[PDB]
């Protein structure tokens, strides 16, 4: 508990400067919700207050791109449902209560202009996971098929690089490696299923070779998604 | 009268029973029966869209479509792209799946304008 409180204090002190928080959002964006989760699990009043204060500082108006960062945090890390639970939950720490209320207001403001497209962009930036938000159902994907491609596959070239990195990791047996091998191939199959023109760009960029290598050997999810890609 | 038929795209629990007790299942001079069994995991999605076209555009006697959510979710693009008036496509819940008032085409249009 003492070590966690010290880490939270250090994170808050560093994050008091808006520039530091803005820079960290570009390298430790997942940590933004990780701190919130740690506070939610943490029962100590002071530690929770410090974590909520750090989270709010990350979303402080001074921090560059505060609105977009807050919206992304709410959409991805479930900071808005977490803030709703905190509002429902009760604690004796008045300072912690005020910090949690401020974080909840920030989350509500961020989610008032939120969309799953931000989560899709973040997932494409990660490219080291097994599943993605768009796999939930056929609703969002109906537009997402033409979202990453920018209607011409041009914007999807970043998705192409992400898939190339996931294929480079696919040759290894790491859990993240297999997850990425499956996820990139599944997204490629989903995108190719509609408007096959961009498939040529994927095909010229090694799409056929990538699909063959995913199902080459020593793979379970990689082949499991290469089957969809080649079907 | 010009257009009177009822058409049902639903599992056996609905097309065979329930309304079928008073609605019937066959046309006066056709064997198509204006219905599709839609076997779970057996009927093709492409075949489902083909049947939707069959009962919405290929034959004129059908006055209403009454389609279960199971086909509708997979047939989302086709039913959303259909904008005519006569077949009056109507989505229904089936088995355990409820209405889900944020999915079907007509209510989507209604919320789109004006509320």
């Amino acid at each position: 508990i003492q070590l966690q409180y010290h880490s939270l204090l250090l994170i808050w002190l560093l994050t008091f400067n808006p520039v530091f928080a803005n820079e960290l959002v570009q390298k430790y964006l997942s940590d933004f919700l990780d701190l919130l989760k740690l506070v939610k699990i943490t029962i100590k009043e002071k530690v929770s207050r410090l974590c909520i204060s750090i989270i709010l500082q990350c979303c402080s108006t001074r921090v560059k791109q505060h609105k977009k960062v807050i919206k992304q945090l709410l959409l991805l890390g479930n900071a808005l449902p977490t803030v709703q639970s905190l509002s429902e939950r009760k604690y004796s720490d008045e300072e912690l209560r005020q910090d949690i209320s401020n974080l909840k207001e920030i989350l509500e403001n961020e989610y008032q202009e939120l969309t799953s497209f931000d989560e899709y962009v973040a997932e494409l930036d990660s490219k080291l996971l097994c599943w993605s938000p768009p796999h939930v159902d056929n609703g969002f994907w109906s537009d997402n098929i033409d979202e990453f491609k920018k209607d011409n596959y041009k914007i999807f070239r970043q998705l192409i690089e992400l898939l190339q990195a996931k294929v480079r990791n696919g040759d290894v047996n790491a859990k993240q490696e297999k997850i990425i091998i499956q996820v990139a191939l599944n997204d490629i199959t989903h995108v190719v299923e509609l408007l096959p023109e961009s498939i040529d760009v994927l095909d010229k960029t090694g799409g056929k070779a990538d699909i063959m290598e995913l199902l080459n050997h020593s793979d379970s999810r990689v082949k499991y998604e290469a089957l969809k890609a080649t079907q | 009268e010009k257009r009177t038929l009822i058409a049902v795209i639903a599992d056996e629990d609905t097309t065979t029973g329930l309304l079928l007790a008073g609605i019937g299942q066959i046309t006066p001079e056709t064997q198509e029966k204006n219905f599709f069994v839609y076997q779970e995991g057996k009927t093709t999605k492409e075949e489902i869209t083909d049947k939707f076209n069959h009962f919405t555009e290929e034959r004129d006697d059908i006055a209403i479509l009454l389609i279960n959510q199971h086909i509708a979710e997979n047939i989302r693009a086709r039913v959303d792209s259909f904008t005519n008036a006569f077949p009056a496509i109507l989505e229904i819940p089936s088995k355990d799946h409820p209405y889900d008032p944020e999915k079907d085409s007509v209510l989507k249009r209604v919320r789109k304008l004006f509320g």
